[PDB]
């Protein structure tokens, strides 16, 4: 938490950002990894036209890194059509 | 005296498809490099080596 505060002091943070509820998602991260995470959140903040960086930017960055970790690079549209391609009952089994 | 210091090659982004996520990420990287001061106003820094 202190390193996240230190490396993100010179950036425009929002009011809902709090790294105390994402400490369990950053186990094993080094200072370089936290710096990369802050820069990642800034890049996807400016990519979506956002002025600040809320908690959801960090959540999306971590989630997209986790998705990429098993080798899934899909944008929203292709993910939606591929979700629509699968039938209902064979998704109902994965749901249960 | 063999390194090709090129400026144009004639191959655009439209000729390579199927990896639009990679195209968007590389667009962000090159846009950060070309527009450096605007994003360094926010503290954004580009990666140095892309493999």
């Amino acid at each position: 938490v202190q390193i996240f505060g230190v490396h993100s002091a010179g950036k425009n943070l929002a009011e809902d950002i709090d790294f105390g509820k994402l400490v369990f998602r950053t186990v094993g991260f080094s200072g370089a990894d936290i710096r990369n995470l802050v820069n990642e959140a800034a890049i996807m903040s400016v990519r979506k036209g956002r002025s600040y960086i809320y908690q959801q930017d960090i959540v999306d960055v971590l989630d997209k890194q986790l998705l990429e970790g098993m080798g899934v690079l899909l944008t929203e549209e292709e993910q939606q059509k591929c979700e629509q391609s699968v039938s209902y009952e064979k998704k109902r089994l994965l749901a249960v | 005296k063999f390194i090709s210091a090129e400026e144009k090659t004639g191959v655009t982004f439209d000729d390579f498809a199927g990896q639009e996520y990679i195209k968007r990420e590389l667009q962000e990287i090159v846009r950060i490099l070309k527009n450096d001061e605007e994003f360094q106003n926010k503290g954004i820094y580009c990666p140095k080596g892309v493999l």
